[PDB]
């Protein structure tokens, strides 16, 4: 196989979506998906979304390098807070370009692997995998804990959008909090989508 | 806006 583990490693590579200027991405490899060992989840500097890329097969990933520097585990500052945070419904507040408020209703999912001071989170108006250092925003008041409150991992998945065509994907993870909620990787995109499957 | 719908 890979015969060396880049989980927890710093990576950098070019992004070749065309014959123009080629951006250079730096990032931290968060996980290698058990049900698809070619798929890696990566926290890229400057991206609020976790990215899923088959880092060694994708042609968009040019001149891929793995840095010798691993990222250590920065141990939990406020463990119980962090641990009571996981799974709650939250109000996340961001400043916009103007500087006016922008409040987003979401759910904290889990503690991010590798980058241990960060939390997986997704939002109602954008059900993809975000990643934020949520302790700061909570003590700053930008985050509000709201009081409102058979693993099919490894199976293929199909959606029907407006045109009525299959969107093929795979189930890659289950949230231990809220096991009815899952991570999905579609073939056509690098975003990790978050769905509540066992909903009825 | 944001990241991917």
């Amino acid at each position: 196989g890979s015969r060396r583990n880049i989980v927890g490693c710093r990576i950098q590579h070019g992004w070749k979506e065309g014959n123009g200027p080629v951006t250079q991405w730096k990032g931290t490899v968060l996980d290698q998906v058990p049900v698809n060992p070619s798929l890696y989840l990566i926290k890229y500097d400057g991206f609020d979304c976790v990215y899923g890329l088959e880092l060694n097969k994708d042609e968009r990933v040019s001149a891929l390098e793995v840095l010798p520097d691993r990222v250590a585990t920065s141990r939990i500052s406020d463990a119980h807070l962090a641990d009571t945070m996981i799974g709650k419904a939250v109000e996340h507040m961001f400043e916009t370009e103007d500087g006016s408020k922008d409040e987003w209703r979401g759910m904290v999912l889990a503690r991010a692997p590798v980058m241990n001071t960060w939390f997986y989170i997704t939002y109602e108006k954008d059900p993809v995998l975000y990643m934020y250092q949520l302790l700061d925003d909570y003590k700053e008041g930008d985050l509000r804990i709201m009081p409102d409150s058979d693993s099919l991992v490894g199976k293929q998945v199909e959606y029907a959008k407006e045109d009525g065509s299959k969107r093929t994907g795979m189930v890659i993870h289950q949230v231990e909090a809220k096991p009815s909620v899952y991570f999905i990787k579609f073939d056509d995109d690098f975003h990790i989508y978050v769905y509540d499957l066992v909903k009825t | 806006v944001r990241k991917k719908r």
